[PDB]
């Protein structure tokens, strides 16, 4: 049932920019998201003090996927436990408590990839969060699909556009509602040559070239959010990447880097059918 | 600037 949106696919209605994604299968400078556009978008919220930590995604009624550096990053003494965070699902507005719409859940357990490399390049920047109690789906809460080998192979290609969402800063200042932007996947060589950082296979970068004219990128607060694509084969939405890092935001000649979800699917399935 | 959420969750 994953990847089919109650207010769109289920009703055969399409959001205003999805066609841009399909046409390519041959947040800074983003736009406001329509209601129910990303029912899997999750907000990582800090209790004391109350603030937006990062983005995240719902992949089942009990699991949330996000970037590991959102929880653990020694360079900034960042190390959160289950009791320090809250998960807000079904939101649209960044600051308002959407009564009768959003759902807030406590965490039962956090799982960070054992080989997450915070010391150097944030390799394997991924983590799973098990909710204490299952959340009920609705028109605004619905899981995204995780890719299978075949979907990843045919969609994760240079020039193919994906979509990123989040309540992060609008510039390297904050949005009132969920922002959205469609970005093209960039060739590995171009990614490697734009930074001094050692890029691994567990990553991919996306963004427009400085001469493409179009702008767009993730930014602070957006980390841990989903990079999703719509399969033109079964019309479902699949999460291909996780907003991981970047040097600044929407800076020319630079690109956002994402955790390669499929490459780490083995670890994901292993944790799920072993701890819950 | 975040609106207070129910105490039940906190
Ligand atoms: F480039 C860096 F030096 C700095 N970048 C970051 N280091 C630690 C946490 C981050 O979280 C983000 C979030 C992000 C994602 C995509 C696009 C822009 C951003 N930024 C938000 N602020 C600055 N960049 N960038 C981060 C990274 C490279 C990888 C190893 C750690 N240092």
């Amino acid at each position: 049932d994953c990847g089919l949106r109650p207010l769109f696919e289920k009703k055969s209605l399409e959001d205003k920019t999805e066609r841009e994604l399909l046409e390519s299968y041959i947040i800074v400078e983003g736009s406001d998201a329509e209601i129910g556009m990303s029912p899997w978008q999750v907000m990582l919220f800090r209790k004391s003090p109350q603030e937006l930590l990062c983005g995240a995604s719902l992949i089942s009624d009990r699991w949330v996927l996000t970037a590991a550096h959102c929880l653990l990053y020694p360079p900034w003494d960042k190390n959160f436990t289950e009791n320090d965070l809250l998960v807000r699902i079904g939101k649209h507005s960044r600051t308002r408590y959407e009564r009768n719409i959003e759902k807030i859940s406590m965490l039962e357990k956090i799982y960070i990839h054992p080989r997450y490399n915070w010391r150097e390049n944030l390799d394997r920047d991924i983590a799973l969060m098990k909710l204490k109690k299952p959340v009920a789906f609705s028109d605004y809460i619905h899981p995204v699909c995780l890719p299978d080998r075949e979907t990843a192979a045919s969609l994760l290609q240079a020039g193919y556009k994906g979509r990123v969402t989040g309540w992060g800063n609008l510039k390297e200042g904050q949005p009132s509602v969920l922002q959205v932007v469609n970005l093209p996947i960039v060739e590995r060589p171009v990614c490697k040559d734009s930074t001094r950082i050692r890029i691994t296979d567990n990553m991919f970068c996306a963004g427009y070239k400085p001469d493409e004219g179009k702008r767009g990128d993730a930014c602070e607060g957006d980390s841990g959010g989903p990079f999703v694509m719509k399969s033109p084969f079964n019309n479902r939405w699949y999460q291909m990447g996780i907003v991981s890092w970047g040097e600044g935001c929407d800076r020319d000649g630079k690109y956002g880097f994402y955790t390669h979800v499929f490459r780490l699917k083995k670890w994901i399935q292993k944790v799920i059918d072993q701890f819950g | 600037d975040f609106e207070e959420i129910p105490e039940e969750y906190l």
